[PDB]
């Protein structure tokens, strides 16, 4: 009934102006009703059996005065025959239609925006309305309509033009790539509502994006060559000024926009394509070629901007930048770390290395052009342990940070290498070889032993060891003896966690034994009074006449200060809570460690001696564990058996001028020494007293070349070791406590440290009693900080005992000394004698039954010992 | 009244008084056609303003009356030649029959029936009625294509229910993929030439 007076008030409205109003009716919303309607004059046309050529002509030729009213059970005929088109699109239809359901569907009840809702007619279902309820907010307009109903097409759930944007730039990244053209039906979806006219609009009152025939891609071409343009070429912008979009306000929005998009890597992605498309347009990369590459820190476009900066200095240093470009040089650096790219892609922060540990290399090169040159050995070894090793590091570092961007295969700098490697073959190493000779020649100290100052490693536990003990804690630390370390590492280790706490040193360094291979550098360390050579040994050794080699031997030189010793296959995390007891006189304690000596006498890897400076070196910043105040640890112990070389390529003249007679009692021969008796120096071979400077029961002299000359190649020439200069005998007495574990860590499962008992079995007999936890084994940086959750129990972690929740925060020295009671109330005889019985301590932090040790108790109380 | 396609109807009588038009001066010797875009809903103004035309112009020029849906309905009461063309199938079998049930009216021959309703060469011109009635298969730039088989020299002048871009033609709510260059621009879309009609 009132939906039939709306019906008559609607069909007036329309008639009131138009002549001719349709009704299409699939919903056959007033099918009954026809007659019952109050128009004047107007003539129903259910259109559906019609001549529609004949009823158009009825309409506009035949009766031009009659108001017609047109009906069908379904939308407008076919639009290739659809005579009546014109008519209706400039005409009127009456709706039939109700809007409440719609509205209310919208949430937006508005009997206004009903007339743009009438507008939109075809755009809805229950779906779309409903999720635009979702997005609605009832001061709706016809633009925020507009607006939303695109964002509704776009499936955002707010309706801004750059995250619509996001979205069909994402839909844009898809259509060019992947088998996509929900952007095109996007855009379809917005035109057949007005609304893509609506979205190009508003990419101009938003995104400042305009064109005469727009598309993403144009809009991508305009918006890249924006922020393109703000990074531009300083040397070379203009030419790539003039493809931007259309307004600055745009250009400022598109910054923004790309701020956004690198910021938020919710929509970092887009960039996998922009860095595609822009290339082939102009290849401007080529066009820009040498423009300058430190001041690009700055713009971060394209992998082709990368490479330009990369090809530009990579011609820096095969131009070779010796003479160095230093604050340009560092520029570019930690910026490009930071930047894009570098942040997607970590070879190309090694770049940055590459560069900052060469900017080293060449600056230290500049100061040390000549090599280097010092007054006498004092003043040498003074200006070393400052700097003269740093040019390890740096060739080093910076060389494995080139090959760090070239870790994917991308040797995009490769032939500067053999720049940078000629400067050690050829003048690092090959000029201060003469100069520190210039000084052994002054001083002769060859048969002339004293230097001023600097500690001598001749007499160490003779009259060092002990004599540690001036702090009242102190008798003992556990040892790590290891085979081959160019004294950087010593450097490195430490200095690159100068940021540790109690974890502590201080910088210091003392002169080794002349002679540079490992096992007399050993020799020197065996836990002594004296130091021995002996005869069926050769180039293994002694000290108390026990033995530096062979596994019985070598655990047997310590039992003389009550020791023992293990394997590199066993010490790396050598087993768990056990570790409290096989050890507890022991005044020395040895693990041994091998893995550049691995690297060095295997010749094929003597050529890889980079492939140490990294192997190794993945190890080598790192050491320690079991030492930090926690469950009391003290010290360092380990040291230079000796230094090492090594160089990118074949030898200079300077690396292998050589020997003058090999001494007869030969104890070694080697890459670059001998030791055997009687031998005064040559103008290329060092010679001089190892009986004056070993204090090792031996007369021997040396035979070392004078400077980076060498000698016969056993087990290395661009490696080598034996002579007497501080890549070979600078020993680090660096002060040292505790460092950062990775060397010699893998094999055995954890050892997560030891902590029970001071007892036997895990037995206990006072009706109170002490669970006396030995400390002896902290945390460091692979055992445990874990509080104890510490309770008896059976096999399957039932209590039978009172429970104590136990920490510790103590470094204290003397292995005999530290016992805690950690006192545990006890339940008479519950224990089933058949089965086992254990102490769990938790990991108080997860609290599970999480590790035991063995108990079994049956007491004999209080009574029966007092 | 919209005053810009007043003006530019006015500009109808103006160019056929004017020298280009009946002398077809674009380069003289062609077919001296013109075009008319007009505002796609303005219908009345221009069918009115077409229906005075045929009673004012008579004053200056010699021609005769055309209705753009009355051509249509003279020879079709529905697509006609489509029920008409069912005959096709025992004279060749279903292939040309399929072909010219689907494919109809190709637009060359719609020259012919027009030079019997008026004898186009001894007019100055013709004038419409029913104007943007366009939507069977009858299009702009192909009735331009087809009228010069007849028409000969006499202009033709393609008002057109949207725009002409200076190049691509379009009726309506955007439709058509074609252009028309033969003819001249009686008064473009643009400019104070578009509207001079001030106070």
């Amino acid at each position: 009934t009132l939906q039939n007076q709306e019906f008559i008030a609607g069909l007036k409205a329309k008639f009131a102006e138009h002549r001719i109003v349709f009704w299409h009716d699939p919903d056959k919303r007033f099918l009954e009703e026809l007659d019952n309607l109050e128009l004047e004059n107007v003539t129903l046309l259910d259109m559906t059996d019609q001549s529609q050529l004949a009823v158009k002509k009825r309409i506009e030729i035949d009766e031009p005065e009659q108001q017609f009213l047109l009906w069908f059970p379904h939308d407008a005929p076919p639009k290739e025959f659809d005579w009546l088109l014109d008519i209706r699109l400039y005409s009127t239809e009456f709706h039939a239609d109700f809007a409440a359901i719609t509205l209310n569907t919208l949430g937006i009840p508005q009997l206004g925006l009903r007339e743009h809702i009438q507008r939109r007619k075809a755009f809805f279902s229950t779906k779309r309305l409903s999720a635009l309820k979702g997005l609605v907010t009832e001061q709706e307009n016809e633009a925020s309509l507009d607006k939303k109903m695109v964002a509704v097409i776009a499936g955002v759930k707010t309706a801004k033009t750059e995250e619509i944007l996001f979205s069909l730039i994402t839909q844009y990244v898809n259509q060019q790539k992947d088998d996509d053209s929900d952007l095109e039906n996007t855009l379809a979806m917005l035109k057949r509502h007005d609304l893509e006219g609506v979205l190009w609009d508003i990419l101009n009152q938003e995104m400042g994006y305009q064109a005469e025939h727009p598309t993403l891609e144009n809009l991508i071409l305009k918006l890249f060559c924006t922020d393109l343009s703000a990074q531009a070429d300083p040397q070379k912008r203009e030419w790539l000024e003039k493809n931007v979009l259309a307004t600055p306000s745009g250009r400022a929005s598109a910054l923004a926009f790309m701020v956004t998009w690198r910021a938020d890597r919710r929509y970092k992605e887009a960039y996998d394509y922009c860095a595609q498309q822009m290339q082939d347009a102009l290849r401007p990369e080529d066009q820009y070629r040498l423009s300058s590459p430190y001041d690009l820190h700055e713009c971060e476009t394209t992998l082709s901007i990368e490479q330009t900066i990369i090809h530009a200095l990579v011609t820096q240093l095969l131009e070779e930048s010796t003479t160095l470009d230093r604050e340009a040089f560092k520029k570019l650096l930690s910026e490009r770390q930071s930047k894009y790219w570098c942040q997607t892609r970590q070879e190309y922060c090694a770049i940055y290395d590459a560069l900052r540990q060469a900017e080293r290399l060449l600056n230290l090169r500049n100061r040390h052009i000549d090599g280097f040159h010092y007054q006498d050995s004092a003043t040498f070894w003074k200006a070393y342990c400052e700097e003269l090793f740093r040019f390890d590091q740096a060739y080093r570092l910076f060389n494995e940070y080139a090959l760090l961007v070239h870790s994917k295969g991308a040797m995009i700098l490769k032939s500067l290498d053999d720049y940078i490697e000629a400067l050690y073959s050829n003048w690092y190493l090959a000029e201060l070889s003469r100069s520190w000779n210039k000084v052994l020649e002054t001083e002769n100290r060859m048969q002339e032993w004293r230097i001023a100052g600097v500690p001598r490693q001749q007499n160490f536990y003779n009259e060092v060891v002990k004599p540690q003990f001036n702090n009242p804690q102190i008798k003992r630390v556990f040892v790590i003896i290891s085979d081959a370390l160019r004294y950087e590492v010593a450097e490195e280790l430490g200095n690159q966690i100068n940021t540790e706490k109690r974890f502590t040193a201080e910088l210091r360094s003392q002169l080794g034994v002349l002679p540079s291979y490992t096992q007399l550098g050993m020799a020197a360390l065996l836990p002594h009074d004296e130091i021995c050579y002996q005869p069926g040994s050769g180039d293994i050794v002694y000290a108390d006449g026990l033995s530096t080699s062979g596994t019985p031997n070598r655990d047997t030189i310590l039992k003389k200060y009550k020791g023992m010793a293990v394997k590199s296959d066993d010490l790396l995390k050598w087993k768990n809570q056990q570790g409290r007891d096989l050890i507890r006189d022991y005044e020395v304690v040895y693990i041994w460690h091998n893995t550049i000596d691995a690297m060095g006498d295997s010749a094929s890897t003597e050529e890889k001696t980079f492939e140490a400076c990294r192997n190794a070196v993945v190890e080598l910043k790192d050491l320690v564990t079991r030492v930090i105040n926690r469950l009391h640890g003290t010290r360092i112990i380990v040291t230079a058996d000796h230094g090492f070389l090594f160089q990118q390529q074949p030898l200079s003249g300077q690396d292998k001028t050589t020997l003058q007679i090999k001494p007869d009692n030969t104890i070694k021969n080697h890459k670059r020494f001998i030791i055997g008796h009687q031998l005064p120096a040559d103008d290329f071979c060092w010679k001089g007293k190892v009986a004056d400077t070993a204090g090792v029961s031996d007369n021997s002299e040396f035979l070392i070349p004078k400077g980076i000359q060498r000698f016969h190649f056993s087990g290395g020439a661009r490696f080598v070791h034996g002579g007497a200069m501080l890549q070979e005998v600078c020993v680090p007495v660096l002060q040292v406590k505790a460092l950062q574990k990775t060397a010699a860590e893998k094999q055995p499962q954890r050892r997560p440290v030891d902590i029970v008992k001071h007892h036997p079995l895990i037995k206990l007999v006072n009706n109170i009693d002490k669970v006396s936890l030995l400390q002896t084994h902290p945390v460091g940086e692979l055992y445990e900080p874990r509080t104890l959750n510490i309770f008896i129990v059976d096999n399957a972690n039932n209590v039978v005992s009172g429970k104590e929740r136990i920490c510790f925060d103590s470094d204290n020295n003397t292995m005999e000394k530290r016992v805690r009671d950690v006192t545990l109330k006890l339940i008479g005889a519950n224990f089933n004698r058949r089965n086992e019985y254990w102490l769990i301590l938790e990991d108080a932090q997860t609290e599970t039954g999480y590790q035991k040790y063995p108990v079994i108790i049956d007491l004999a109380f209080q009574d029966d010992f007092f | 009244i919209d005053p810009v396609l007043e003006y530019r109807l006015s500009q109808v009588q103006s160019r056929i008084s004017e020298e280009r038009f009946l002398k077809n001066n674009g380069s003289g010797n062609e077919i001296g056609f013109w075009i008319f875009d007009y505002p796609a809903q303005n219908e009345l103004q221009v069918r009115e303003h077409l229906k005075y035309l045929l009673r004012n112009l008579e004053k200056d020029h010699k021609f005769a009356h055309l209705n753009i849906f009355q051509i249509i309905v003279d020879m079709l009461t529905e697509r006609g030649l489509f029920d008409r063309v069912c005959q096709q199938e025992v004279k060749v079998g279903t292939e040309a029959l399929k072909k010219q049930l689907v494919g109809l009216l190709n637009q060359k021959k719609i020259a012919d029936y027009i030079a019997k309703k008026v004898d186009l060469q001894n007019q100055e011109f013709v004038i419409l009625t029913g104007m943007g009635n366009a939507w069977p298969l009858v299009r702009g730039h192909e009735l331009m294509s087809a009228l010069q088989d007849v028409m000969g020299f006499t202009p033709l002048l393609m008002f057109y229910p949207g725009t002409y871009s200076g190049h691509d033609l379009s009726p309506l709510a955007g439709i058509d993929s074609r252009n028309y260059y033969r003819a001249f621009r009686l008064v473009p879309e643009s400019g104070p030439a578009a509207t001079l009609n001030p106070r």
